[PDB]
């Protein structure tokens, strides 16, 4: 696997047109804030193709 | 850093709109001289376009220098 | 069921509250295909497989 590039998996809402975020915060899917750390639901939202 | 673009050329009123709309931040605006008066004057004007910069960013906040 | 040997429930004629699931923090993984947790329990399908 090759895995330099990447894509967004998670975000709060769709990207109006031309918009562009390269923000590395941390999605919450979960019941609570996430503090800034990986956990349960507490998503890191970029993911690779591999 | 990350200049993705870089440009050189009371009495006055200089007036200016900002909207950003889909593709990059579009800007016009006008100059009129107006009496010495803390209220803005009654003597209709319109702005002219400028530039739409390749800023790329939603923009929130502002502040001028003097 | 032994892993040999798995085990497949048919799903049908119910709904599907996926969050009861996802939102389970006793469990050691959860990971999504096609489809984000927050998504699914918006879909319809005509079966699903456990």
């Amino acid at each position: 696997g090759n895995y330099n590039y990447l894509y967004r998996l998670f975000r709060k809402s769709n990207l109006k047109p031309f918009e562009r975020d390269i923000s590395t915060e941390i999605y919450q899917a979960g019941s609570t804030p996430c503090n800034g750390v990986k956990g349960f639901n507490c998503y890191f939202p970029l993911q690779s193709y591999g | 850093n990350n200049c993705t673009f870089e440009y050189v050329s009371f009495k006055n009123l200089r007036e200016f709109v900002f909207k950003n709309i889909d593709g990059y931040f579009k800007i016009y605006s006008k100059h009129t001289p107006i009496n010495l008066v803390r209220g803005l004057p009654q003597g209709f004007s319109a702005l002219e376009p400028l530039v739409d910069l390749p800023i790329g960013i939603n923009i929130t906040r502002f502040q001028t220098l003097l | 069921a032994s892993v040999y040997a798995w085990n497949r429930k048919r799903i049908s004629n119910c709904v599907a509250d996926y969050s009861v699931l996802y939102n389970s923090a006793s469990f050691s993984t959860f990971k999504c295909y096609g489809v984000s947790p927050t998504k699914l329990n918006d879909l319809c399908f005509t079966n699903v497989y456990a």
